[PDB]
């Protein structure tokens, strides 16, 4: 009984996971002898 | 901006003409703009998509209620594809601006 009260709920919790979860990989889209070489071209 | 455009274009000797360099690089800067309604678009879309499936398994699946563990498996396996499709469909409206 204790567990499908508990249950009630947790679609919520569990679509706020998603959510952040989703938040947090959008977030991650944008935030040596080679980059030298870059370097000293565009200088 | 525009006095330090001008003199750029001018140059050391005498010139009117203003070289495409920089209006090249001034329309990439302003075009470069538009970056970021596209990311906003892309979220808005993920996170109706997102609603609308939560809606549809607590309200359209009330049959799957039942199974508890069915659906979060099936919960588990769409949030799983959407991750997967996101970087595909960023990289691929990166594709399209910058052809």
């Amino acid at each position: 009984l204790l567990m499908h009260h508990i249950r009630d709920c947790l679609p919520e919790l569990k679509t706020r996971i998603n959510v952040l979860a989703a938040q947090y990989q959008s977030l991650l889209n944008s935030y040596k002898s080679a980059t030298l070489l870059q370097l000293i071209t565009k200088f | 901006d525009i006095l330090t455009a001008i003199r750029n274009a001018t140059g050391p000797r005498p010139a009117l003409f203003v070289p495409e360099v920089s209006f090249e690089l001034l329309v990439k800067r302003q075009i470069k703009r538009l970056e970021e309604p596209s990311l906003r678009c892309v979220e808005l879309v993920h996170e109706e998509m997102q609603r609308i499936i939560q809606h549809c398994s607590n309200y359209s699946t009330q049959e799957l209620l039942r199974f508890p563990k069915l659906h979060d498996a099936i919960v588990e396996v769409v949030t799983c594809l959407l991750r997967k499709r996101l970087p595909v469909t960023n990289e691929m409206v990166h594709n399209l601006v910058a052809i």
